[PDB]
């Protein structure tokens, strides 16, 4: 399994955490509902936009995801720092 | 490039998140004031 | 156009009073209400003059009002 931590800000994070820091379930990257977005998995293959897993494809502060809450487009995830 | 498209998408995410925050703030103001 | 097809996300008209008749505060003014909807901060949202706008997925276009006792109110924009 991929390590469930980040050594920096999560550029290489490839784990399976799929909830945001507030506990919201992540929207699947291959879904455009409830939030339409441009992070198309087949368009950014090296970013590993798999299932609804938190990812940091874009030099965000840490891995994040779109959320299934219509009133919350996206949120950071709580990925621990590696020790 | 793909890197520049991702940076554009990130900036758009940040803009939309601030507008979400400001809207919630407007409604919280109304509830506190009432 | 002076109407909205949905909730006014694309409204760019010149209605400048709220649903209650209060004249809107200019977006580039911080008086009487200080606020964070700075036009240069949101250049693509068309926050011009004191026109009703919906930059933030509100139910309708809205504005801050010139009444110091009423921070903001929705506007009454006709439906197309």
């Amino acid at each position: 399994p991929a390590e469930e931590c980040m050594h920096a800000s999560g550029e290489n994070y490839d784990g399976k955490i799929s909830k945001t820091m507030s506990g919201l379930e992540c929207q699947a990257w291959d879904s455009q509902s409830p939030h339409a977005h441009g992070y198309i998995p087949s368009k950014f293959p090296n970013k590993n936009l798999k299932k609804n897993y938190c990812r940091n494809p874009d030099r965000e502060l840490r891995p994040w995801c779109f959320t299934t809450d219509p009133n919350k487009r996206w949120e950071l995830c709580d990925i621990p720092r590696c020790t | 490039t793909a890197d520049a498209e991702l940076q554009r998408l990130k900036n758009e995410r940040h803009e939309e998140a601030e507008l979400e925050r400001l809207k919630s703030e407007r409604h919280d103001h109304d509830k506190k004031e009432a």
